[PDB]
RNA sequence: GAGGCCACAAUAACAAAAGAAAAA
DNA sequence: GTTTTTCTTTTGTTATTGTGGCC
């Protein structure tokens, strides 16, 4: 009695024509008893030659083409909601239908083309052929044609019974009220009548499964959640796979157990190798791969939502790059935990990976409870605010507070906005060569001083930045640099405290050092006296 | 009656994925939608319709639907413009006072060619995924569809027509959803004929500031005027004049780097020879001179770039070739997500007016940010095209110079 | 008839995107 | 001279492998 949902094939397609191959005696026998079935039942139908389609049988029949020919549908059930997200209920049930896509016919029209053919034994004549009347398993289409029956079904008995939670999810219907346990099962049995007016089955009272219950990998309480443990195999000797076989459980975990972290084993997954390919496992590896096993003997579990109760995140910088984060409502009680893995450009600043961090958060916690967080960050609140009126990029974090538990993240330093006055004045270039990546940089002062270096295979950029690291390491504390190259003036002006490249790193390290820093920028080829005599000493190798 | 549209050979219908929402706003939209289709003018949809398009809850009181049409408007832009655009009027800009108030409900009793409702598809989203996703489509016009204004345009001018052989020095112009109205009259004579076209509106059933197109000049570039020069600002004076060439050729800098003869601490005191403080005013002249060579092309996009000048400040550029910039400017105010949601809708007002078109914004900002946080202070019924870029320090540090008004 | 599909991750690849910059 | 090659602070894509699942 459920209406069909019309469906049509991609523009331009025909259905499939693939030959269907012989089959044992014994896989035909059982065949023709299942099928015979199934065409008493009225699920299939024995057609003729009228038909010119075909898919071979195996799910009972392999709709690869099919599939391909079907037409696109929307998004069905496109994430998962996460069990944190879900309100705590006193009574949960779960409903498993069991004839489910049998239970719903196929367009009239679309029938044809899920024709199916058991071949004779003998193959010198022609076998039995019939084609689908009910939404075929595995088709395309079934799963979403499904679940818009079952939301229609559903209505009326949501339109009724306003508190009583339905989420519906493949073939399964999970149902959580606050009514007491008698009450609650009472609604349970109504439901039940409700959905088998439309021919859908569930199990009776005695044979629904009691809570805790499975689902997507969690296990769902009516007042916590957690994960199945997790057992990160003690092995001496690791393949890449088996490196891969970590990050992904690891991963896994990172929601409800804190302070997760992975990128040292990640780094050993860089290298292309084959899966086989024994890696011998960093020390970095090795420690933070202990960090994790401690992480995991712990039990954890995370609590529900609370929808009249703040939402609170907040977040520790956990080491290199990585950063880690709880979302609770009280103090103790964490909703769930992550991680954030970052590291877009070479060049960042922890003040801005934070607000990276802060950013992905804002957007999940859209996603699970269709609000935003309050923060709690390892920043100081003016730490914070001269780095952002001093950037170029906008952002905003609409509400957070300073928390002390370091490390703490703060701008190891700043130049200064005007020039130093009594420190040396130095100009500073470097060049190299278009083809042998020979190059040079070197500096000369006001005061008469001057020095020039030879690099080897190298470019004009990686040698602009070594002529401001000549400078730095052998001017005083307070020093005035001028350079050419907008490209080196950029990556110091941003303050990045991790680089990919060691040359830069090591420059932060001398500019925390000095207490005095103007750097500042000229045209190159304009014959700007300071830069002109550098400019001379640094290219005269090969220019 | 409906009008039979068709998109393109080559172009499918749109697919565009649905941004999270808010749960305020998506109890906001599931009631709006409720009422829109209890009146007919949306219907649920099923499974089958495989295209979807971005539905909005914005500000504009009252909690209001925004359809981000977007990428539908570009799949029937041979249709709204070719067949049926309307023609700009390059007398807009002049009138000294131009209001605009909202023709949104015209739209609302048109019925929308059938074979092609299966392309207006929208998804209002449910939080934590917990429910498949209510998809609605459209029976009528939409507002914000670009194809709309062209269809109820040879209704537009029927309505109009009594208002405009009546007072025939007034402009009357529509873009989207808005009737922009030009005049030269008093502020309470402007008033006035504005409470006229209320009255007369209501009876086609249409319910219903800015006296700024005479106030939109481009200011000069202001150079620093120093009693003393360091060879720091003659250095950093020398950068800026020798970048904005590409702007304005005329200026030159060999009097000025030359006065930088060796290698001079960075506090000395130059003073400029007499040519060299010609060279400087001759630049000074150039600055204050309109800048010329440059004319509006109507084949080619406008592009609209924005940077974040300074605390509470923004400074932009209206162009459509580099360095050519139609129109240049100054915006002051909140926060940084605030400021620049109200700098684009007025740069998208000013540039209606002045070519009846909006420009592709280059916007200096995280994208996942600008995703969250622009509905929050959206105003207006359109939505630009926009892109997600960084700034040149050098842009900054020029355009900071224009004379801000008083 | 060499399992599809979903979320998340890591790795590899194209960025011919875009932008800026150097150098010839 | 305009078209090359280098980097990156903006966006995006197809493929694999892995974790948790399903049909
Ligand atoms: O909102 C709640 N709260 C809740 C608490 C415990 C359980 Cl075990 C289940 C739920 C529930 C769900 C669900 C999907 C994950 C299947 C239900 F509706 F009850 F099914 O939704
Ligand atoms: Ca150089
Ligand atoms: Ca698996």
């Amino acid at each position: 009695p459920i209406e069909t949902v019309p469906v049509k094939l991609k523009p331009g397609m025909d259905g499939p024509k693939v030959k269907q191959w012989p089959l044992t005696e014994e896989k035909i026998k059982a065949l023709v008893e299942i099928c015979t079935e199934m065409e008493k039942e009225g699920k299939i139908s024995k057609i003729g030659p009228e038909n010119p389609y075909n898919t071979p049988v195996f799910k009972l029949v392999d709709f690869r083409e099919l599939n391909k020919k079907t037409q696109d549908f929307w998004e069905v059930q496109l994430g998962i909601p996460h069990p944190a997200g879900l309100k705590k209920k006193k009574s949960v049930t779960v409903l498993d239908v069991g004839d489910a896509y049998f239970s719903v016919p196929l367009d009239e029209d679309f029938r044809k083309y899920t024709a199916f053919t058991i071949p004779s034994i003998n193959n010198e004549t022609p076998g039995i052929r019939y084609q689908y009347n009910v939404l075929p398993q595995g088709w395309k289409g079934s799963p979403a044609i499904f679940q818009s029956s079952m939301t229609k079904i559903l209505e009326p008995f949501r339109k009724q019974n306003p508190d009583i939670v339905i989420y519906q999810y493949m073939d399964d219907l999970y149902v959580g009220s606050d009514l007491e346990i008698g009450q609650h099962r009472t609604k349970i049995e109504e439901l039940r009548q409700h959905l088998l007016r439309w021919g859908l089955t569930t199990p009776d009272k005695k044979h629904q499964k009691e809570p805790p219950f499975l689902w997507m990998g969690y296990e769902l309480h009516p007042d916590k959640w957690t994960v199945q443990p997790i057992v990160l195999p003690e092995k001496d000797s690791w393949t890449v796979n088996d490196i891969q076989k970590l990050v992904g459980k690891l991963n896994w975990a990172s929601q409800i157990y804190p302070g997760i972290k992975v990128r040292q084993l990640c780094k050993l997954l860089r290298g292309t190798k084959a899966l086989t390919e024994v890696i011998p496992l960093t020390e970095e590896a090795e420690l933070e791969l202990a960090e994790n096993r401690e992480i995991l003997k712990e039990p954890v579990h995370g609590v529900y939502y609370d929808p009249s109760k703040d939402l609170i995140a907040e977040i520790q910088k956990q080491g290199q790059g990585q950063w880690t984060y709880q979302i609770y409502q009280e103090p103790f009680k964490n909703l769930k935990t992550g991680k954030y893995a970052r590291m877009r450009g070479a060049h960042t600043n922890d003040v801005k990976q934070l607000t990276e961090a802060v950013q992905k958060i804002t957007t999940e916690s859209i996603v699970i409870w269709g609000k935003t967080p309050k923060f709690k960050l390892p920043i100081q609140k003016e730490t914070w605010e001269t780095w952002w009126t001093e950037y170029w990029q906008a952002t905003w974090v609409p509400e957070w507070e300073f928390v002390n538990t370091p490390p703490l993240v703060k701008l190891w330093y700043q130049l200064e906005k005007e020039p130093i006055v009594g420190a040396e004045t130095f100009y500073v270039d470097g060049a190299a060569s278009r083809e042998t990546k020979l190059g040079k940089a070197g500096y000369v002062t006001n005061k008469g001083r001057q020095k020039v270096v030879t690099l080897t295979d190298t470019t004009n950029q990686k040698t602009e930045l070594q002529a401001i690291h000549l400078a730095l390491q052998d001017s005083g504390l307070e020093v005035n640099i001028v350079t050419d190259s907008q490209y080196a003036l950029g990556i110091i002006q941003a303050q990045p405290d991790q680089s990919e490249s060691e040359l830069v790193n090591q420059i932060i390290e001398q500019l925390i050092k000095k207490e005095k820093v103007y750097l500042a920028w000229v045209p190159a080829h304009k014959g700007i006296g300071g830069n002109e005599q550098v400019d001379k000493l640094v290219s005269a190798g090969i220019r | 009656e409906t009008v039979p549209v068709k998109l393109k050979p080559g172009m499918d219908g749109p697919k565009v994925k649905q941004w999270p929402l808010t749960e305020e706003k998506i109890k906001a939209l599931v009631e709006i939608c409720t009422e829109m289709e209890k009146e007919g003018k949306i219907s649920k949809i099923g499974p089958e319709n495989p295209y979807n398009t971005p539905v909005f809850a914005i500000k504009k009181t009252k909690w209001r639907k925004l359809v981000d049409f977007r990428e539908l408007n570009k799949k029937t832009q041979d249709f709204w413009e070719v067949q049926l655009g309307i023609p700009h009027p390059a007398g807009l800009k002049k009138k000294k006072s131009v209001t605009v108030l909202d023709v949104g409900d015209a739209y609302f009793s048109v019925p929308l060619d059938e074979d092609f409702r299966k392309y207006t598809a929208f998804t209002i989203p449910s939080i934590n995924n917990e429910t498949p996703g209510i998809r609605y489509q459209y029976n009528v016009l939409p507002q914000g569809w670009k194809g709309s204004p062209a269809i109820f345009q040879s209704s537009m001018t029927k309505i109009l027509e009594p208002f405009r052989k009546q007072n025939p020095d007034i402009v009357i112009y529509q873009y989207m959803d808005d009737l922009y109205v030009g005049s030269d009259l008093e502020i309470g004579q402007h008033r006035t004929k504005i409470e006229e076209l209320r009255q007369h509106l209501l009876r086609w059933g249409l319910t219903t500031y800015e006296l700024h197109p005479d106030k939109w000049t481009v200011q000069p570039i202001v150079l620093p005027e120093k009693d003393s020069w360091t060879v720091n600002d003659i250095q950093k004076l020398v950068g800026k004049l020798n970048w904005a060439s590409q702007i304005y050729p005329g200026i030159k800098v060999r009097q000025l780097c030359k006065l930088l003869r060796g290698t001079k601490a960075l506090t000395e005191v130059i003073p400029l020879t007499e040519e060299a403080e010609l060279e400087l005013a001759e630049n000074r002249e150039i600055l204050k001179e309109p800048v010329h060579g440059v004319y509006y092309d109507p084949s080619k996009d406008l592009i609209a770039e924005i940077q974040k000048q300074g605390q509470g400040q923004w400074t932009y550029q209206i162009y459509q070739e580099p360095f050519k910039n139609l129109k240049t400017g100054k915006y002051a105010r909140t926060n940084d997500v605030k400021q620049l949601t109200e700098a684009v809708q007025k740069i998208t007002t000013e540039s209606i007016v002045i070519w009846g078109k909006t420009p592709k914004f280059k916007l200096p900002i995280q994208k996942e940010t600008w995703e969250t946080w622009w509905t929050e202070y959206w105003q207006a019924t359109w939505v630009p095209e926009w892109e997600f870029v960084n700034t040149p320090p050098l842009v900054k540090l020029w355009y900071q110079l224009e004379k801000e008004p008083i």
